[PDB]
RNA sequence: GGAGAGUUUGAUCCUGGCUCAGGACGAACGCUGGCGGCGUGCCUAAUACAUGCAAGUCGAGCGGACAGAUGGGAGCUUGCUCCCUGAUGUUAGCGGCGGACGGGUGAGUAACACGUGGGUAACCUGCCUGUAAGACUGGGAUAACUCCGGGAAACCGGGGCUAAUACCGGAUGGUUGUUUGAACCGCAUGGUUCAAACAUAAAAGGUGGCUUCGGCUACCACUUACAGAUGGACCCGCGGCGCAUUAGCUAGUUGGUGAGGUAACGGCUCACCAAGGCGACGAUGCGUAGCCGACCUGAGAGGGUGAUCGGCCACACUGGGACUGAGACACGGCCCAGACUCCUACGGGAGGCAGCAGUAGGGAAUCUUCCGCAAUGGACGAAAGUCUGACGGAGCAACGCCGCGUGAGUGAUGAAGGUUUUCGGAUCGUAAAGCUCUGUUGUUAGGGAAGAACAAGUGCCGUUCGAAUAGGGCGGUACCUUGACGGUACCUAACCAGAAAGCCACGGCUAACUACGUGCCAGCAGCCGCGGUAAUACGUAGGUGGCAAGCGUUGUCCGGAAUUAUUGGGCGUAAAGGGCUCGCAGGCGGUUUCUUAAGUCUGAUGUGAAAGCCCCCGGCUCAACCGGGGAGGGUCAUUGGAAACUGGG
RNA sequence: CCGAAGGUGGGACAGAUGAUUGGGGUGAAGUCGUAACAAGGUAGCCGUAUCGGAAGGUGCGGCUGG
């Protein structure tokens, strides 16, 4: 992070953009299933693209209102 | 706004008429004509709260602030909140008999202008104090919608007095909640906002 | 030094002025010594309210009003009472 | 027009050893903000003895005054009860 | 004014934590986005700043200037060019006043910094009032201006000249000091008033008008004293923090005498002595922090916060210093040292956005290099005026709150189409279309406020000055003026449902369900926990529900949580009785009575500013908001009653 | 004389980092035993000493929570 701390975050939605050395915005969200992981990567952030093929739960996972 | 749908879901005639529940008394939808289950305490309080707020068409910001201001008055709490939503000016237009719904009475206060004690009111949420002679200006003096609702004769409630031609609506002392609504259960809504 | 001066109160587009005994040093809306009543400009008529005796009390210890506060004193008529006191 | 009255205490002498002065324990005692029960606190003041007519264990009145030195703001009034 | 629910088990009751349902943000993020009002908008780097402004003003203090031409003449080409001192305007410099206010920031600061209450016989206070005495008589310089000389500049030095309301002598003075008498009064030092003498301590003129030219007067200014007012100082009671895995800390520290110093008391500073001072009621040390009115939550007690607004504080690139001035040890002043940026002719110079805009950086993250001094303040001026990034406004951002919207009445062919179906239909559902109709908003086009009162200039009238109807002050009228916002809010007419809805959830808590795909994969999740081919929990569609130009997630507060229990919990076995004693400090105290009045209760007085919460009315089209009026809040100070209880004798 | 900064010096506190190390937690059906729960096949536990790959054993005293 920008304070200097390495934490394991989580990438919630289905199929993610990220590589190594990717800019990531992190919110606080506990992932109970995987131990040691207590943040979420905000989807729709600086470089973490909005997820693919999603229409329900639009604002979470980042995707724009597609078209109709 | 469908507004038949609101009535058949809430299970109450929100106009108060033989319409909108005859031929289809179940709630809406694909899960409606089957035997629905009874609601919990939460569901009953929501039903009664939304019976009242879908009678008057209020958003919960105004509905909560009138709940609070009614708490700042004296007496019984849920009676005073009924009284404040029966001082609301769309309700005044539809209970003087100048519209067939409260949406038509909303459009009368919003643009098809109507007047209190003089100049004008463009605002449905105007709380109407007593003693206030409510009429229309000489521009919209008698036009087709107010003309129809004058031709149709409803009862004037005893907390109102209404004229046909001069069309001034004047008031009395206070609307007692015996007069206001038989179907809406108050003090389940006080309990709904008690939590 | 000590000056009876208007003090801004009210909303943005609708001003209001409390006629307020303050110092020239102190800020306009800030600290002040005592107040006399009010001044509504934005009424389409008149409506000034001056205490008219405690204002008179501050005038005599030495507190010279601003121009608009002075002519409000003249409108209620305290500068004539002050001139009658100096002619006394 | 009698002028304004200065603060006055009564107390108890801790020490005599400073030159022409004493210190005095005022035992006024007061209650809490929260639990309400009334607890005690001892406040020792520096007070001037211009005659040095004091002893340890002496009930004495003190007057407040202008600051007589560092930490001194008090003087004697009436030496009430002497130590035994 | 007080709601609970899931989860330890095969089942249960307790204990017990965890998790959820709420309200809030100076919030950010994601999806989405219509307006109007009012508020708010670098929380992070007290990081660094390009540029533009943010403090000047007075020609009624002064000298010199620049123009200018009322008349006066000048030389000729009809194109022009001066020289006398009219008004008239312009202001480098002296000088006075201001720059110490206003605006920013919260780094420091854990103690008089602040809040509250006092005390000053221990104090200062320009400008402002009000009253009383005055304002005499001279002197010598200097800026400007020139003439040199030195400097890259910054600028500096030398000789000349000149004025003041500049500065300095001098007279007269009820100050101040000394000395001697009194008189009365306290709270220890002491206080107030009277008299005398000695020693000094003032001051300035400018404008207008009257005129016998000596002067006389008003206004402003000057000096001294005494009050008021205002601002400032210092001192004390109480109060608001975490750690004891910080227990010992001080030596100008703790007192004295004397001196200096200060506006003043004081180890504030110094000499000389004494061995003191603070301390488990938490000294010292470390960490954190501007404090408060208030703000959020809560039934309240409390807990958290210290944005905006308002008071006090501290700071001004870092540390130190003084100067001047009434007041600074001075944000846009100075001198020095350090770092940084810049210029240099290498000798030396300049700078300080934590003023309003803006830039770069840090960051999840917060705005315009705008218009105006019209209004309210300020500074100066006799005033007109000038200055004013305070302030009025304007712009950007749904950042918040509030209000109006995206239609309305009628409508069964329950149209098409979606989804589902035991294929009878059910549903999206009167919701579309049909008919009728409004125009808030959208747009076009006209009309157009309050915010303005004034100042100043005239004319009156009363009045004080005056040698006087001059002339000026003071008061009342009676006119003529003044808008950045802005042809903005606002009103009126025309037109079309036309431009205007999304977000989240649907197992339970928790309102809201089906279908298709997946197959312990993809994934969801706050918890219980879903999903391994019949998934109401995953993804999609339909539907429903919640709200609504918002919605959801996050981060922190508070509640829920009686889960720090004072209100309001516990310790046989669930966590918890010291292994037990002797005891210091502390806490608690059987009975009768007298007395006291610290606690307690009660009264009066002051005060706890304004805004805020609350009550009551009023104005904005309602609302938010504004405004008026009141209430509330102290273990607060002084003062007066009670004596049951606690305490004292 | 005072005096900011700077200089020298010896200590005090605090954060990193350090070959190596010691205990701790969590993890794919790993290895060795089976110490405890029943009289858990030697009743268990508490304190203490000692020994032992390891749970543990043994002594002494105490406890029933036999």
């Amino acid at each position: 992070l920008t304070n200097g701390i390495e934490v394991t975050a989580y990438i919630p939605g289905i199929g993610h953009n990220l590589q190594e050395h990717s800019v990531v915005l992190i919110r606080g969200g506990r992932v109970k299933d995987l131990p040691g992981v207590r943040y979420h990567i905000v989807r729709g952030a600086l470089d973490t693209a909005g997820v693919e093929n999603r229409a329900q739960g639009r604002s979470k996972y980042g995707t724009k209102k597609p078209k109709a | 706004g469908p507004s038949w749908k609101l009535s058949r879901r809430l299970g109450i005639s929100l106009s108060g008429t033989g319409k909108e529940l005859e031929k289809r008394p179940y709630a809406p939808g694909p899960h409606g004509p089957g035997q629905r289950k009874k609601l919990s305490e939460y569901g009953l309080q929501l039903q009664e709260k939304q019976k009242l707020r879908h009678m008057y068409g209020v958003n919960e910001r105004q509905f909560r602030t009138l709940f609070d201001k009614a708490g700042k008055l004296a007496g019984k709490h849920g009676e005073n909140f009924m009284i404040l939503l029966d001082s609301r000016l769309d309700n005044v237009v539809y209970k003087l008999g100048l519209a067939r719904t409260r949406r038509q009475a909303r459009q009368l206060v919003n643009h098809g202008h109507i007047l209190v004690d003089g100049s004008r009111v463009d605002i449905p949420s105007y709380l109407v104090k007593p003693g206030q002679t409510i009429g229309v200006r000489e521009k919209s003096r008698n036009l087709s919608i107010i003309k129809e609702s004058v031709e149709v004769n409803n009862f004037v409630p005893e907390y109102l007095t209404f004229d046909a031609e001069k069309l001034e609506g004047t008031f009395t002392r206070l609307p007692e909640r015996s007069e206001l609504a038989p179907e809406i259960n108050e003090a389940l809504i006080v309990e709904f906002y008690s939590r | 030094a000590v000056k009876i001066r208007l003090k801004r109160m009210g909303a943005k587009k609708s001003p209001f002025y409390r006629i307020v005994v303050a110092d020239s040093r102190s800020p306009r809306d800030g600290r002040f010594i005592e107040t006399v009543g009010t001044y509504n400009p934005v009424a389409k008529p008149a409506e000034v309210k001056i205490d008219e005796e405690l204002a008179l009390k501050w005038l005599q210890t030495g507190a010279k009003p601003s121009d608009t506060v002075r002519n409000l004193f003249s409108s209620q008529g305290i500068m004539e009472k002050f001139h009658n006191a100096k002619q006394g | 027009s009698e002028r304004n009255q200065r603060k006055v205490y009564q107390g108890r002498v801790v020490s005599d050893k400073m030159d022409k002065t004493i210190t005095v324990v005022v035992e006024t005692y007061k209650k809490h903000t929260l639990y309400g029960k009334r607890v005690k606190y001892s406040k020792k003041f520096k007070a001037h003895d211009e005659n040095n007519q004091a002893k340890i264990g002496d009930i004495v009145k003190i007057m407040e005054t202008r600051p007589l030195s560092a930490t001194k703001r008090f003087r004697l009034v009436e030496v009430v009860e002497e130590a035994v």
